[PDB]
């Protein structure tokens, strides 16, 4: 589980599912 | 046809919520994980998010229209089920 921040601000949460 | 990119709700659809949490992943590509993000229905675009997922290292630069539509179908599907 990690969080990914785009340079414009949108935060993604990456999960295995 | 089919896109092979699954986009689904992340939180229970409550209605009258201008922002919704979504979950995207791939099952047929015709980090290998699930991407959770928020989407503003009246303001943000499925093409905008798709680009960001491009500029974030999830899919190829010219694979933007395909992911944009897979998000757009779920946004459609949630507003049609919102009558």
């Amino acid at each position: 589980l990690t969080q990914v921040v785009h340079s414009a601000g949108r935060r993604f949460i990456v999960s295995p599912v | 046809e089919d896109t092979g990119v699954r986009v689904e709700l992340a939180e229970e659809d409550h209605g009258r919520k201008s922002t919704i949490a979504l979950r995207l992943w791939v099952e047929d590509p015709k980090d290998n994980g699930a991407i959770e993000f928020t989407f503003d229905l009246e303001k943000e675009t499925p093409d905008e998010v798709a680009q960001e997922m491009i500029e974030s290292g999830f899919f190829h630069e010219s694979d933007v229209k395909i992911v944009a539509k897979s998000i757009r179908d779920r946004v459609a599907l949630i507003q049609w089920r919102r009558e």
